[PDB]
RNA sequence: ACGAGACUCUGGCAUGCUAACUAGUUACGCGACCGGUCGGCGUAACUUCUUAGAGGGACAAGUGGCGUU
């Protein structure tokens, strides 16, 4: 289970039942050629980086 | 002077996370001596941000209501057991405290889904200031009931709790309920 | 020789005079370094260890504090200060100073130079605190 | 929660209608003058339709505004364009014609006109959008 | 006909710059107004690393301070504020030895006689009021006079009779002697408002300027129409050489150098700031003013900064 | 306004069949110089002067005097 | 057009102004300490903290981006 980091470039949207979850694309730094979207949960800002235990796991788009 | 106390080195500190240093990080002429200047900083999103680390969990102590708004005890009861762990450790009660807190945040939790879900739920990230203040108040509580009913005081079961959360070890509150709650979310992936 | 160019915090507030004299600085008429709780010294003696004793070696000022609230008394006390030395400078001696020190004490800290917009909101009726109100019977 | 209301908006529009002469694009200067020229009976509404005014300067310089109308606009616009090209865009050395509209033109006596070059039509008759 | 090229630049103010007074007879006294509510003294020292920090800041008006002329001497200077307020600042103590009472709404533009001894101030009131330096009310023009706000009003300094000439947003000029001050010249075809005017230290011409873009030269023996010297729009500081023949107007952002021999430009003062990522005009000079050598021009924004401006030497 | 520029009157008619409540809301109208209404406009009206129509000048005209 | 907003009251700024010997700086034995803290005094400068009046001040106004620009 290896951990990387990937940079914020679009925060998508807020989602959630009652809402608590930011929808956000990342670009992985080590290819830049690969991005993926992530349901961060907590605040989350615009061109930070981000911590992911499971790269090959996507939230729901739209 | 410059140092945290007059006697905490301000120089040695490390990145230590490459980029996930915005959001812990002391090493700017802003990062004043004493962890007191009133409760300016939750006035607007992520103006808590900018804030040092040590002051927010300072401010982290009070609780429970008979101990609301006492700054003063906060600020004394972190000295104490500041002056205290690097002594027992060695390194810099910074940069201990820098690796126990990020030691002790939860870095994936679950969360459910959907307009009308309400069977399963989804592993999702978590942001660094979710898992920062969630780890301060673990590691308050973890004090806490290290000092309720307990052979231990105040300013000491800090000291102890954050030199378990840079051991690893299972002995402090904050990082086991962190497995917990890790297993939790691994059995809801 | 004097700017009496105060300090506000909360309700309370702090007076510096500022005098061309040894260059020591008195408190409520007593020196600096041993107030009571010994918590905050270094809160308020935050301009020293800042700008340098020798920027606060040419000027004495005497500060009186007056105003309900112990930690509303102190954090009027170094604003005071500051505005005080601020004030001094810019009047007397030149501008240089009072720009290196101001800017220095700026890029430091923020509140050093503008007193606080907080104060104490009103207490609607309906309710024991603030903004809270009773309990609701259900 | 800073939009404008419509008496702030209107009050605006109005000034900004009648003596756009007198007004500039500082706000300091467009409350002097709004508080001059007109009856505002509170300092905060003043302020309001002067910082609105200001915003309408600086709307204006970019291009005509939808809500805005005065007569300088309009023969400032005609001045604009009054733009004419050198050459005409119109008359060429040479056009094309289909032959269809070449019998069009011989049937109208002027098929003997040397400007019309005689194109050829389309190879197919593939010109209806697929149905479904 | 001479390249004007940047020297340096100065910085540290949190206010736009009003009006520069510039002194003749010291070569070092420069006086600055800027809406910060403040007064600024400035030291040239002429090297690289910076023209200089300031040396004394005065604070004494509510609102913003409008324009400031000096005196003779330059341990005087008057200052009129936005409030309706006129202070004489002594800098010998860092305080106002006077504030003078007599208008209601912002003096927009001051001046001071001759010998410095008459005070002439123009306020959006609709009036033009004259004192002397004690403060005791003299004159107050209100009968037949400017229909409008008074933008400007200035001396004739010469070795005749002082004469006034007072510029409003009336779209007309009015000029008066002091002997009675009675109607004598009014001065019109500008269709849009005055915002400031300036006359030669020789009582020979006379140049106003705004909105309208083109400036109006008037002889102070003639009162009659000369030439016209089109321009930028929005000529807010339009200013004379001492040491040279160069007015300067700031017509717009950019800067027009005049000759009044020939009326034709001397250099054009381009300014851009080359960038990817810029929506935003460039900022517009306020102020313009000559040193007391009149080679180094200083031009006061509305970015916070003064431009200093040397000869090129070629 | 409506402190000063309603005027609110209540009273009552006594009938044999029973009392008749009368509520009467007046609104001043904006009334200087005499002060039967307000003296002041009602704070969200703005007037604008309208402007003043002169000939615009090509060459400067004056005229000694 | 009413409601909303505006508006009235309240606070965040006034070294600009009118000012008091009820609250008070800055002012020499008197009450004293090997040049310095001390609500016991009196007129002077006339207002900075003190009270309340005229005003002024903030307007998404100035920049960067998003926006059917």
């Amino acid at each position: 289970q290896p951990i990387k980091l990937a940079r914020v470039t679009k925060v998508l949207g807020r989602t959630g039942s009652q809402g608590q979850c930011t929808q956000v694309r990342v670009e992985f730094m080590d290819d830049t050629s690969r991005s993926i979207i992530r349901n961060v949960k907590g605040p989350v800002r615009e061109g930070d980086v981000l911590t992911l235990l499971e790269s090959e796991r996507e939230a729901r788009r739209l | 002077d410059i140092k945290l106390f007059g006697k905490w080195s301000t120089d040695d500190v490390q990145i230590n996370d490459i980029s996930l240093q915005d959001y812990i990080a002391v090493k700017e002429k802003y990062a004043k001596y004493l962890p007191h200047s009133a409760g300016r900083y939750a006035a607007k999103r992520f103006r808590k941000a900018q804030c040092p680390i040590v002051e927010r969990l300072t401010n982290s102590m009070m609780m429970h209501g008979r101990n609301n708004g006492k700054k003063l005890m906060t600020v004394r009861i972190v000295k104490h057991a500041f002056e205290i762990i690097h002594l027992l450790t060695g390194e810099n009660p910074l940069q201990v405290l820098v690796n126990a807190i990020i030691n002790s945040g939860p870095r994936e939790d679950s969360t459910r889904i959907g307009r009308a879900g309400t069977v399963r739920r989804q592993a999702v990230d978590v942001s660094p200031l979710r898992r920062v203040n969630q780890a301060i108040w673990l590691l308050c509580t973890g004090a806490r009931e290290a000092a309720f009913r307990n052979i231990k005081t105040i300013a000491e079961c800090l000291a102890d709790e954050l030199i378990n959360a840079a051991k690893g070890s299972s002995n402090s509150y904050a990082i086991k309920k962190k497995d917990e709650l890790e297993r939790v979310a691994k059995s809801n992936r | 020789q004097s700017v009496q160019v105060f300090g506000r915090k909360k309700t309370a507030t702090a007076v510096a005079h500022c005098k061309r004299g040894n260059g020591l600085i008195k408190v409520n008429g007593r020196p600096l370094e041993m107030i009571e709780p010994r918590t905050l010294q270094y809160k308020l003696l935050e301009p020293v260890l800042l700008l340098g004793k020798e920027r606060f070696a040419g000027v004495d000022i005497r500060v009186r504090v007056k105003g309900g609230g112990h930690v509303a008394q102190i954090y009027a006390i170094r604003q005071s200060i500051s505005k005080a030395l601020v004030a001094y400078y810019q009047k007397y001696v030149d501008e240089a100073s009072k720009k290196e020190i101001k800017d220095i004490l700026i890029q430091y800290d923020r509140t050093l130079l503008v007193a606080d917009p907080r104060r104490c909101e009103s207490k609607k009726f309906g309710g024991p605190g603030a903004r809270a109100r009773y309990q609701k019977s259900y | 929660g800073r939009v404008r209301t419509k008496t702030v908006k209107k009050a605006a529009r109005v000034i900004i209608e009648k003596y756009y002469t007198r007004l500039g694009n500082d706000f300091h200067t467009n409350k002097r003058v709004c508080e001059e020229i007109a009856i505002i009976p509170s300092k905060k509404l003043r302020n309001k339709i002067a910082g609105y005014v200001t915003h309408l300067m600086k709307r204006i310089q970019r291009g005509p505004v939808r809500g805005i109308s005065i007569k300088l606009q309009e023969e400032e616009r005609e001045r604009r364009d009054n733009y004419v090209p050198e050459v005409s865009a119109l008359d060429q050395e040479i056009i094309e014609v289909d032959p269809d509209t070449k019998e069009m033109l011989k049937l109208l006596d002027f098929g003997s006109l040397s400007n019309l070059q005689v194109t050829q039509p389309t190879v197919g008759m593939n010109f209806k959008t697929p149905r479904g | 006909t001479e390249q004007m090229t940047l020297r340096g630049t100065l910085k540290g103010h949190n206010g736009w710059v009003t009006q520069i007074a510039t002194t003749p007879q010291f070569p070092d006294m420069i006086l600055s107004a800027s809406r910060d509510k403040t007064i600024i003294m400035w030291k040239l020292t002429r090297d690289e690393t910076n023209y200089g920090i300031p040396q004394r800041a005065l604070r004494g008006h509510s609102h913003f301070v409008s324009d400031v002329v000096i005196s003779s001497d330059g341990q005087f200077a008057l200052s009129g504020s936005w409030d309706g307020t006129l202070r004489l600042w002594d800098l010998t103590t860092g305080t106002t030895t006077r504030r003078f009472v007599g208008h209601t709404k912002d003096v927009l533009s001051v001046a001071f006689s001759s010998d410095n001894r008459q005070i002439v101030s123009g306020s959006r009131d609709k009036t033009i009021k004259l004192w002397n330096t004690l403060g005791v009310c003299k004159y107050t023009v209100q009968d037949e006079s400017h229909s409008e706000w008074v933008s400007c009003v200035r001396f004739s300094p010469n070795s005749s009779n002082p004469i006034i000439v007072s510029c409003g947003w009336d779209k007309l000029v009015k000029v008066w002697n002091l002997a009675n001050c009675k109607l004598k010249t009014n001065h019109i075809g500008h269709t849009g408002y005055l915002n400031t005017v300036t006359v030669s230290p020789d009582g020979s011409l006379c140049a106003s300027g705004g909105k309208d873009g083109q400036a109006m030269l008037w002889d102070l023996n003639e009162g009659k129409h000369l030439y016209t010297l089109d321009g930028g729009d929005i000529i807010n500081a339009l200013c004379f050489s001492p040491n040279r023949y160069w007015l300067c107007a700031a017509t717009g952002p950019s800067i027009k150098i005049w000759d009044l021999e020939g009326k034709i430009i001397v250099d054009e003062l381009k300014q851009e700031v080359i960038s990817t990522s810029s929506k935003a005009e460039p900022p517009q000079c306020t102020s313009l003013a000559w040193s007391a050598d009149g080679q180094t021009l200083f031009a006061g924004y509305t970015d916070n900064l003064v431009r200093v401006w040397q000869v090129t030497i070629g | 306004p409506v402190n000063y520029y309603v005027d609110t009157a209540v009273r009552h008619v006594l009938l044999r069949q029973g009392v008749l409540g009368i509520k009467v809301k007046i609104m001043l109208p904006w009334d200087p110089t005499g002060k039967i209404g307000p003296k002041k406009p009602l704070p969200d009206h703005v007037s604008i002067v309208e402007p003043k129509d002169e000939i615009l000048p090509t060459t400067p005209i004056s005229e000694q005097k």
